[PDB]
């Protein structure tokens, strides 16, 4: 009933709602270089493979 | 408070962040104000504080916190009931084991310098399987004290039931210390032997009417090879179809018949019995102590773990931003936690608010409900900041 | 005694908000777009 813990709720949820966002955006750049690297090294050595 | 806290210091752990300031204090930091403005003067202030860890989004902070919670109960749980399986043991008094240097260290200088130190544990892997394989290691360590409780309440079973045929009353017990060549011959299927338990008062009529209790007996025998409490152990010599007259006059005659038959092996096989017993439940007790021993230190240290990282993980999961706050433990004396409890939640409630706090001191459980641990998964009590309830 | 149930079972991690209506009581949550399910 009092706006102070009001005010300090909204305050938390703000750099709760950023570091969410924050955490899950580190993850998928974290995971998606790797994943193009992978196929990207997968796919030549089929190619050369193949050629050989 | 505590099922193994007799005479051993209270701690309470408080979080906060690094810009919070007290209210009966503006101005001041939260460590003049916990050393200068204690209660009596006399609290005790150390670093508590441990490295942050990977943090993937909220959900599974929230996960991670009721898992911390849960895995802080059992480990708590755990605790007491190592505390009261070596306390059990006479091993360990009400002033010993309580108030004493644990791990090589005392309480309060090895709780200041824990840092998240640890021999098999990370600080770039996740919070979820050190907790986890922290919480199965000490449930792992609990379970090896209260098999090996348990190996040795059936050693001393087998031991004492090994005592009810070493001696005691002539009913289940057979003579296999005190039997010799002279007093049982069974080399032969003419003679056999046949115990007879008398009383003391019926001795005379025993001795008198042996003679007359069946027909081919041996003169001679009667004589005390044997003594108990309740009776006396008597030996006859006769046929083996005379067992039956023998037994019916002793039972007409209001006496105790023994089913007794020479034998090596089973007199051999009941002292290897008590022998072996006696020894299972001797090194039962010894690696039972030593166990509980090792069982109680590692999970002090894992519930010391679990403990600091349930708190940074409430602390972290409440306070929200910012991510870095100030963890410290405070170290109470004994019937002090009350005020500091009370002084430190009127001072910090301010901070979560002013209408979810409320005066409270000490720590109350119950066998119903455990209250007083902050739990975030069931219904007990909550305040505005991260504080944690530990009697030692 | 939702938001204190709220509020011990979750935290400071929600708003306690509300509303005067014709009765009824109209009441509004905060939170995280992931925390739905929670």
């Amino acid at each position: 009933l009092t706006p102070n813990q009001v005010n300090d709720e909204l305050n938390k949820m703000q750099a709760f709602i950023r570091k969410e966002a924050e955490e899950k955006a580190k993850e998928i750049q974290l995971k998606a270089d790797q994943e193009y690297e992978i196929e990207k090294t997968n796919i030549v050595r089929n190619e050369t493979n193949n050629i050989d | 408070m505590a099922t193994a806290l007799y005479t051993a210091n209270d701690f309470i752990l408080i979080s906060l962040p690094q810009n919070a300031q007290p209210v009966t204090a503006p101005g001041s930091k939260t460590d003049s104000w916990f050393n200068e403005t204690l209660i009596g003067g006399r609290a005790f202030v150390s670093d508590f504080k441990i490295p942050e860890f990977k943090i993937g989004s909220l959900d599974t902070l929230i996960v991670e916190s009721e898992e911390l919670s849960k895995v802080d109960n059992q480990i708590g749980a755990s605790i007491g009931k190592i505390i009261e399986i070596l306390q059990g043991l006479n091993e360990t008094s009400t002033n010993a084991y309580r108030t004493l240097p644990i791990n090589n260290m005392p309480v309060p200088e090895y709780l200041e310098n824990f840092q998240w130190q640890t021999r098999k544990f990370k600080l770039d892997k996740s919070i979820k399987d050190l907790i986890t394989l922290i919480s199965n290691e000490s449930s792992q360590l609990d379970a090896d004290v209260r098999a090996t409780y348990a190996n040795y309440n059936s050693a001393k079973t087998n031991l004492a039931a090994a005592e009810r045929k070493k001696t005691g009353d002539l009913s289940v017990r057979s003579l296999h210390d005190i039997v010799k060549p002279e007093d049982f011959v069974l080399n032969s299927e003419h003679l056999t032997t046949v115990l007879v338990a008398v009383p003391k008062s019926l001795k005379s009529d025993f001795e008198k009417s042996y003679e007359t209790l069946s027909k081919n007996v041996v003169p001679a025998s009667a004589s005390v090879i044997a003594e108990d409490a309740e009776y006396v152990l008597f030996n006859v010599h006769l046929f083996k179809k005379n067992v039956q007259e023998f037994t019916t006059a002793a039972r007409e005659k209001k006496f105790i018949p023994r089913e007794f038959n020479y034998s090596e092996e089973l007199i051999d096989q009941l002292k290897k019995e008590h022998d072996s017993a006696a020894s299972l439940e001797q090194s039962l007790r010894v690696q039972l102590v030593r166990l509980a021993k090792t069982a109680y230190v590692d999970v002090f240290i894992n519930w010391f773990h679990i403990k600091a990282l349930r708190v940074y993980v409430e602390s972290v999961l409440r306070y929200g931003l910012p991510p870095h706050f100030n963890i410290k433990i405070i170290a109470v004396p004994p019937k002090n936690l009350s005020k500091c409890k009370s002084e430190l939640i009127d001072a910090f409630g301010f901070l979560g608010g002013n209408a979810f706090m409320k005066d409270k001191k000490g720590k109350i459980n119950k066998q119903d409900t455990s209250l007083h641990q902050y739990a975030s998964l069931v219904d007990t009590e909550y305040e505005p900041f991260v504080m944690y309830i530990i009697n030692l | 005694l939702e938001q204190i149930l709220w509020r011990v079972l979750r935290g400071n991690l929600f708003f306690k908000t509300v509303e005067i209506e014709q009765k009824n009581a109209f009441i509004v949550f905060s939170h995280g777009d992931l925390i739905i399910k929670r």
